[PDB]
């Protein structure tokens, strides 16, 4: 099952 | 006609000194009828820096205080620049760590509306040189209004009140010129605020001058009572006075604290990070070899210090099954913060984004913070009070934190972001529990913010020893003010905001989202009542995630053919769909968790689309894997929503994306490494990356796409036709 993503930049 | 005229007379009573021969009715009468034009609280910040105005008959040269000084201090230049001497002129005003102002005397200040002009002048001068000068004023706030005037229309404005100095000057005025030119500047301030202040000379003020106008009237009209609080929050005494009567108003709260009460409000200050040794005992000698065996680098859904925490457990002591162990892990290795839990779930603790027994008991501690937190900040020993925060520009808007630090010189803030922080800055909300200075103190390297917050009466807040006070949730702010200002020979963003209910910030909030509905449910042809977009705001840069929602599909509406929008966002609204724009963390917006098999298997990113909703999740304050915007992110996600349709049209018997073809994957077999490196992570990703680029505003991203993803360019175009034409 899934979805899409777009993560962003911790450090 | 009430306590305004009383200080008038206190403040008078002590700063004003009349010694006269003649009977001393008239005179006393004199000062007090030209002073009154002043705005109240200067008098009072003279008295603050020990000032003091005296009334002296003959030769004002010759009162005590001035007889020393030198030859020059003798000869001044009058409000209009022509030299004079000071035993001939009638006024002056001293420099130096005791200032005295020297008023001759005459009861035609009526009349010689010049003369009175004059004193204005000058006591203009103590009020930029002498006052303001101790708390670094004025600053980037009036430069600006200087630079209006100079590179304006009219050069009228600037005969009244900028010298050739000034006048001649190349460019503009910028902070390091305001900086090695301080008199001058501080020459024009006096000259505008006597103009204001003397009623005759004010219609030339504004009529040749009206930037200048304006910025003294709203000055002498309110921002000069922030001024002498600023004053006043350098003195030591003021500063243990106003801590005291706090400290007393909060004294039966604080002797009745318990012990837990104490415990609770010391936990809420320093979270509980995981010990390693529970981490180990609650795994499976399954789970602990993977451990090993496992790169825990080799993962990117995990941050480095997540993963540093991650690295030391395998020094005490990959595939499918392998990284569902890490996505539990990053779940468990996560400090207990409280704070952290309200702000990420904007205030909806029941979300169940974690575990069943840690929601539990972060509810139980909050609910019992809540009741500890019971007695409000109105007092019978205080008014307005002020209370101070220093804030991290991350936290509102990571985007623009990026680059709001001058690159080269760290004291300096970047101008450009600044306008764009302060663009659609009207409201703010605080779902979590605001910690506060009783005085303003000087921030992390980290935090170029500094807030300065009007509580109202009914805020309730709990004391701390240390001089801070804890403040209630959910809790109402309006932006009032936003501002550079220098403090500590570094610049930082002053932001006045006054305390108001929730509920009122909400509503604005509510309405807002009410017409984004009614507006683009139109201009797409969707049923007038449809619940298209929703605003999920529970944080402290509130007003932007809505202000932002509208210049985000205003660029999604002129990049991307209107037809493709309405088939697709009707597929959308059709599944119930929602278009979220949202400061909580994604992991707790429904259309993403209502969905969810595993609470482990959710996801937090600047967007994210949710085929089972067919809604895009947008999360305002962070920043994406490189993405100079909001914008660019709605449209990739929008990619996911199109490649969604695409597939479905295919065999509607199962929906499918269209990114799974046998085709499209031999595609992204040669091509998915010619965009971006994100985008080579698989198809989906690498069909909404390269959907993106095309439909990009810089048409430059655009032929990066048709001279590196030929085949690619052509199988999304083909797809917009398939889906338009069907
Ligand atoms: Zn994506």
């Amino acid at each position: 099952k899934k979805v899409y993503p777009y993560p962003m930049e911790p450090t | 006609n009430k306590t305004q005229e009383e200080h008038l007379k206190e403040i008078m009573k002590h700063i004003v000194k009349i010694e006269v021969k003649g009977e001393e009715a008239v005179k006393k009468e004199a000062a007090e009828k030209l002073l009154e034009k002043v705005p109240s609280d200067v008098l009072e910040m003279y008295k603050a820096i020990g000032g003091k105005i005296y009334i002296v008959d003959g030769d004002i040269t010759k009162h005590i205080s001035l007889e020393a000084l030198s030859e020059d201090k003798k000869k001044i230049k009058d409000i209009y620049g022509k030299d004079a001497l000071l035993h001939e002129h009638y006024v002056y005003a001293k420099e130096g760590y005791e200032p005295v102002l020297v008023i001759q005397s005459s009861e035609d200040y009526v009349e010689n509306t010049e003369k009175a002009l004059n004193v204005y002048y000058e006591i203009g001068k103590i009020l930029s040189r002498d006052i303001l000068s101790k708390i670094n004023q004025p600053y980037q706030k009036f430069l600006d209004v200087l630079n209006t005037i100079k590179n304006a229309s009219d050069s009228d404005g600037q005969d009244l009140l900028f010298t050739n100095q000034l006048k001649e000057h190349p460019t503009d005025f910028s902070v390091e010129f305001l900086e090695q030119n301080s008199n001058e500047v501080q020459e024009v301030f006096a000259k505008a605020f006597a103009y204001y202040i003397e009623p005759q000379h004010r219609d030339v003020l504004q009529l040749y001058a009206p930037e200048a106008f304006n910025y003294m009237d709203k000055f002498n009209e309110q921002e000069i009572n922030l001024s002498l609080e600023e004053l006043k929050d350098q003195r030591m005494l003021s500063r243990y006075e106003k801590w005291e009567k706090i400290k007393q108003h909060y004294q039966h709260w604080s002797d009745s604290l318990s012990e837990e009460g104490r415990g609770l409000l010391k936990k809420l200050q320093i979270p509980i990070e995981p010990k390693k040794d529970d981490i180990i005992h609650s795994l499976s000698q399954e789970e602990k070899e993977l451990l090993k065996r496992i790169q825990i680098d080799s993962s990117d859904f995990l941050s480095t210090e997540e993963k540093e925490f991650l690295k030391k457990l395998q020094i005490d002591i990959l595939s499918e099954k392998e990284k569902e162990f890490l996505k539990k892990l990053k779940l468990d290795i996560q400090p207990y913060d409280i704070n952290q839990r309200l702000q990420d779930t904007g205030g909806l603790i029941d979300s169940p984004s974690i575990n069943l027994d840690v929601r539990k008991q972060y509810k139980r501690d909050i609910q019992n913070i809540d009741a500890l937190l019971h007695q409000s900040i109105g007092s019978t020993l205080y008014n307005k009070i002020y209370l101070y925060e220093n804030m991290n520009i991350n936290n509102l808007t990571a985007t623009l934190g990026a680059d709001l630090v001058d690159s080269t010189d760290n004291t300096k803030i970047n101008r450009g972001i600044f306008n764009e922080f302060k663009k659609n800055f009207k409201y703010s909300i605080s779902s979590n529990y605001m910690i506060v200075d009783i005085n303003e103190r000087p921030a992390l390297d980290n935090e170029r913010l500094k807030w300065r917050i009007q509580l109202s009466p009914d805020t309730r807040a709990g004391y701390l020893e240390n001089g801070k006070l804890i403040l209630q949730r959910n809790i109402g702010l309006e932006i009032k003010d936003v501002q550079i200002i220098k403090q500590s020979e570094k610049e930082y963003i002053r932001i006045d905001a006054k305390v108001v209910p929730k509920s009122k910030i909400d509503t604005k909030i509510q309405e807002a989202q009410l017409n984004i509905n009614q507006e683009w449910n139109k201009a797409l042809g969707l049923p007038k009542y449809t619940k298209l977009i929703t605003f999920n705001v529970h944080n402290r840069y509130a007003s932007n995630i809505v202000e932002s929602a509208y210049l985000i599909l205003n660029e999604w509406k002129n990049n991307i053919q209107s037809d493709l929008i309405k088939k697709v966002t009707n597929y959308l609204v059709d599944g119930n769909g929602r278009f979220v724009f949202t400061d909580i963390t994604l992991p707790n917006i429904a259309e993403q968790y209502t969905h969810q098999d595993e609470i482990y298997e959710q996801v937090h990113s600047k967007g994210l689309y949710v085929p089972e909703s067919r809604s895009i999740l947008l999360h305002g304050p962070s920043k994406g894997v490189e993405l100079r915007n909001d914008s660019e992110g709605f449209i990739h996600c929008f990619g996911h929503a199109v490649d969604d349709y695409a597939g479905y049209l295919l065999d509607k018997n199962q929906s499918d994306l269209v990114t799974n073809s046998k085709k499209f994957i031999d595609i992204f077999k040669e091509e998915g490494s010619n965009l971006t490196s994100y985008g080579r992570t698989n198809e989906a990703e690498f069909f909404a990356e390269a959907f993106r680029l095309m439909h990009s505003t810089d048409h430059a991203e655009r032929l990066k796409v048709q001279k590196n993803a030929p085949k690619t360019f052509q199988f999304i175009n083909d797809q917009i036709k398939f889906i338009i034409n069907s």
